[PDB]
């Protein structure tokens, strides 16, 4: 019962095991052409870059209303599998995200996993379309949400960063239409951990990395943690993610963008 | 089980063909307001709002093309000379072809650019385009940048780029005009592009967007109220 | 009853569905 | 050379057809398709996932966030009704907003047996059980448990499991169900009760919270695809 | 026998399609009068004499459908400026669709909804309409009511319906607008919409109606001598 | 492609006509007939049945 | 002697009778 | 003699088509080819020729 | 799926490609 | 050489001679 | 390649070439 998960070196185990919901029902694989024209072989890197990268911690509060992230921005900056994405070309990649949330017995409130593909953002100002390349990848730390809409108006000084609505999602839709997108709920009561499987989903048959973004995570509290009696509480969520089948190709120098 | 579900599936939930824009053309001598002897438009879906919330129902996908021109008239004289039947030319233009700057330039010649020579009062005309993806599908909802500005850079405003842009001129643009002459009356005419997809296959569908559009992107702005009032235990 | 079809058309994508 | 007549109908431009039309672009080669994952065949795979909906539409909360979940207390009456909702599946405006729903407008007629799904988010320790019923139409709306536990209904317990689920069978006089409100072709109603009182032990809130779930099960179908009313453009 | 009864079979009862309405539609500014920039009509059988009591000598049928547009048009004014050719554009509406207020909403996009473009001057359009009867035949002659006032109800208003009605929008309406811009100039169109039935298969006899009709109901007013008078004993 | 000639007699809509038509609503799924009771197939099955005459017409 | 009869169309009840 | 209908798309002059149309000259006699040596069979076999660049592009 | 080919006009240069 | 007859019509009176 | 010829008429004299 109890899930021995290990990609690569690293190792996920259990104390208690609950599922692993595939997204779309389909296993990560390679490039599985008997007639395609390159036959020579890439760099795979599948199982010396496959540990588990774990980012920055959050303190998910009462009032605290969501966090969103971006692969593969959430690895630009630590691990291997950093260096192999600012010197390569191209590549694709699939993710293990793996989700862990506990608690005691005694807390409540429900959590959502989310995997959008293609996860646009909205932007803040009237200008529109109009956001710089530092605000557009929160990189490791990851985003916010925010309640209600509250737009900028100052027109000399240029904010140029995101503010979604949670119950909006960023992209404009509603929240309880949401599940349509492949989820892991993490409700309290019963189990602290969760795990989504993500393959490759693009348009092309590999792509690259720097100026592309494919899944968004965002996790949303469908309810809010309340405790007995007090009113200020800190629990941590923690987000994993690693890389299965990774290939890259074409070399060439070294590019650092800024993140101002 | 005898319940046909053929009547939802994806080739006839598209099949009802919809508008997608609305051109003008004009036909006077060049004043000094708005010279409407030609108009273009850019190539796009998200002009209206029939079609566009039912194509971004699905992330990727790929399709065929057809289109439909319908062409109607009118006058700005009450007692106006009788003036004749006219013939409007559509020429297609794919990127990097030169973009006509009058009347009656060379590019307007259809040297190879593939054009429709419609005549007026006779059906609408009917054609098809098919997949002109440069990718395996078209993208729906594009994420990233086109440019990164880099470290190194000479400064800020060349390293700059515009969020979710694939292609700054997607996909070409039409180009509309009277083939006959200036006239001393004039005759306003308007052209209501129709558009039908075939063949179509999606791919990841994603909740439909419920709150008003503002402008090409994903973004808002006004009515944020996207639910009306009812009481909770009365039905 | 069946009915009858033709592509009249020597390219594939003006065919109807 | 062949002695062929106009049969009435000709030059009509019908939105929806499927007769030929020339290439624009002959000769053309197309972009090969490769396996994207995640094939949407038919549109009847979107209602059947497994989807939220909004209850609770009180003045202060209605769109917000808080309007997804149902408090369900320890000082709440043992005689009042929960949430009550008719099934009406794109017209009450409980339900439209659903997945479910913005499929549901894109037609007139629909049928098949939906699924309900709730999910208690609740502590560990608290426990209780929950009674939710069908009603079909043609009675007065239930408002206790003495009227409510005749027709179809579901104990539902929170103590071994914290998921029910409710096939709310086909019961209709017509074959094909309307998507509108009209008072001849009703869905039915829809109420939970508690059936006993939440028992929660001290040092433990006392404010739990529900969701609220919607599905189709594998008989479910539409026709006469038609354009909904949802979207808006003043321009 | 030698003697064809194929001639007055039921397929050729109902061969001969015969008119159903008549629309108005105009083409100036929103006066102060009645706007005639679009016309709605409703859509059912009974709004003329030829054809409601040639169907309902049967109780209950189903048949599939089959329409025609015929349009004519006029002037207003005698030495009027000699206008272009006009397109009328007949959009379909099924219940549960929004229903258009001015004469260029964002519904008239044609969304989903199938239309017709129609050219004036050619031949008049010939479509086909298949059974769209949500039960296993139409129901000529409905009896009972949508709804019954129960006794615990809040008041009479409330729990009060209609006799013999089984919808209050039956079937939906069509739409019919001018596509071309306003004149100076006015040119008033009649529409004149035919309805030829085919594959007919009905049941269930019963007399037919010999006072004249009164509204779209069963009931009549005036006229109550229905028979003439001649001498019993003579020939 | 084929060398067409107008028969005289286009372009007029005949009340009493079998030609073909396009179907507006395509794909559709029809409701599948059940067995009503009392199925007339023909219009001379109704002249067959026993029915009333009126006789006397006086003016009272 | 017969005639020629050809459903030109996918859907049946666009058909004559 | 026959049933037709005028599709939507009449009496356009499409610029990329492949119709039919009647000759002018009928009853012409071709004269026939010969073998010209450099026969270009396709396009893409002016792109594979080696050809010079320009590369220097200073104003003076 | 190939389509219907027919060269309706006895001069050859009358055909299409 | 004969020529090409089909009676298009399921009326019988609607034919030619 | 040849073509497809059918005399559409019943008189002789109204053929072609
Ligand atoms: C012979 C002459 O005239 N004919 C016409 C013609 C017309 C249009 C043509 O190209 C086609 C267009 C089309 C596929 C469009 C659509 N499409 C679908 C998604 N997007 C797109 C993507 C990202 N940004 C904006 C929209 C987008 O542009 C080609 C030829
Ligand atoms: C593509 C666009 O335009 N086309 C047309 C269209 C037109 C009509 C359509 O629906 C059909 C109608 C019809 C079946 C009507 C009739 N009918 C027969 C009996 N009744 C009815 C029943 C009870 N009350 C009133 C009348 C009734 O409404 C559908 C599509």
């Amino acid at each position: 019962r109890v899930l021995q998960l290990t990609i690569g070196n690293s190792t996920i185990t259990t104390q208690e095991a609950a599922n692993s919901v595939v997204a779309y029902g389909r296993w990560p694989e390679f490039i599985r052409d008997d007639e395609a024209n390159p036959v020579d072989q890439p760099t795979e890197p599948d199982v010396a870059t496959c540990r588990f990268y774990t980012l920055d911690t959050v303190m998910w509060g009462k009032e605290s209303k969501g966090w969103w992230w971006k692969l593969p921005d959430a690895l630009r900056d630590m691990g291997l599998f950093g260096q192999n994405m600012y010197y390569h070309y191209l590549g694709r990649s699939g993710y293990t995200v793996h989700v862990q949330c506990n608690a005691s017995k005694f807390h409540q409130g429900a959590l959502g996993v989310f995997a959008i593909p293609e996860y646009c953002l909205a932007g803040d100002s009237d200008k529109q379309r109009y956001t710089s390349y530092a605000n557009a990848n929160p990189g490791e730390k990851g985003g916010k949400f925010y309640s209600q809409f509250n737009r900028d108006t100052a027109v000399t000084s240029p904010k140029r960063e995101f503010c979604p609505v949670d119950y909006l999602l960023g992209c404009g839709v509603l929240l309880g239409n949401a599940f349509v997108y492949p989820h892991q709920i993490i409700n309290l009561r019963t189990n602290n951990s969760a795990t989504i499987v993500l393959p490759y989903v693009n348009a092309m048959a590999i792509d690259s990395m720097v100026k592309h973004n494919n899944w968004g995570i965002a996790i949303l509290p469908l309810s809010p943690l309340d405790f007995a009696q007090e009113s200020s509480v800190e629990i941590p969520i923690t987000v994993t993610i690693a890389p299965m089948c990774s290939e890259f190709n074409g070399l060439r120098n070294v590019t650092a963008p800024k993140f101002q | 089980q005898r319940r046909s579900r053929s009547e939802s599936t994806i080739e006839s939930f598209f099949a009802r063909g919809a508008c997608v824009a609305i051109i003008e053309v004009d036909n006077e001598e060049p004043t000094t307001r708005a010279q409407k002897l030609f108009a273009m438009w850019r190539i796009t879906y998200k002009d209206t709002v029939q079609l566009r919330r039912k194509l971004e129902f699905f992330t990727y996908s790929r399709f065929d093309m057809e289109l439909t021109f319908v062409v109607t008239a009118n006058f700005t004289n009450t007692n106006n000379g009788h003036a004749l039947n006219q013939v409007y030319q559509i020429m297609y233009i794919p990127p990097g072809a030169p973009t006509p700057k009058s009347w009656d330039d060379y590019t307007w010649q259809t040297s190879s650019n593939p054009s429709i020579f419609y005549t007026y009062g006779a059906a609408p005309a009917r054609i098809s385009v098919p997949y002109v993806g440069l990718a395996n599908a078209y993208s729906h909802f594009y994420d990233g940048f086109a440019k990164v500005p880099l470290k190194t850079d000479a400064n800020d405003q060349i390293g700059d780029s515009l969020y979710s842009a694939m292609t700054v001129d997607d996909f070409g643009v039409l180009a509309i005009r009277v083939v006959n002459d200036h006239n001393p009356t004039k005759v306003t005419s308007k052209v209501r592009i129709y558009m039908k997809p075939k063949h179509v296959r999606v791919w990841c569908p994603r909740p439909p967007r419920a709150v008003p559009y503002y402008g090409p992107g994903v973004d808002y702005k006004d009515n944020l109220n996207p639910l009306s009032e009812k009481g909770l235990t009365t039905y | 009853i069946n009915y009858t079809t033709i592509n009249y058309y020597k390219d594939s994508a003006s065919n109807a569905a | 050379g062949l002695p062929v007549l106009n049969t009435p109908g000709s030059n009509q431009y019908l939105t929806s057809d499927n007769y030929q039309s020339p290439c624009a672009i002959p000769e053309f080669d197309v972009t090969p398709p490769i396996d994207i994952p995640g094939e949407v065949k038919n549109m009847m795979e979107l209602a059947e996932i497994d989807t939220m909906i909004p209850l609770n539409l009180e003045n202060t909360k209605r769109n917000t966030m808080d309007m997804y979940r149902v408090t369900l207390s320890d000082s709440a009456d043992l005689s009042q009704p929960i949430l009550c909702f008719s099934l009406s599946p794109a017209s009450d405006p409980r339900l439209s907003h659903t997945m479910l729903g913005e499929v549901l407008n894109y037609y007139t007629h629909w049928a098949g047996s939906l699924k309900f799904t709730f999910l208690f988010c609740g502590s560990m320790m608290a426990t209780g059980k929950i009674l939710v019923a069908y009603a079909p139409p043609g009675a007065q709306p239930p408002t206790s448990r003495k009227e409510a536990m005749l027709g179809t209904h579901v104990i539902w317990d929170l103590g071994l499991q914290s998921s029910c689920t409710m096939v709310v069978p086909w019961i209709s006089n017509v074959t094909y169900r309307q998507t509108t409100q009209d008072s001849f072709t009703e869905g039915g109603y829809i109420s939970m009760f508690y059936q006993t009182r939440i028992v929660v032990p001290l040092s433990t809130p006392k404010s739990m919270s529900m969701l609220g779930f919607v599905s189709a099960c594998n008989d479910f179908s539409v026709r006469l695809l038609r354009d909904t009313t949802h979207i808006s453009q003043s321009a």
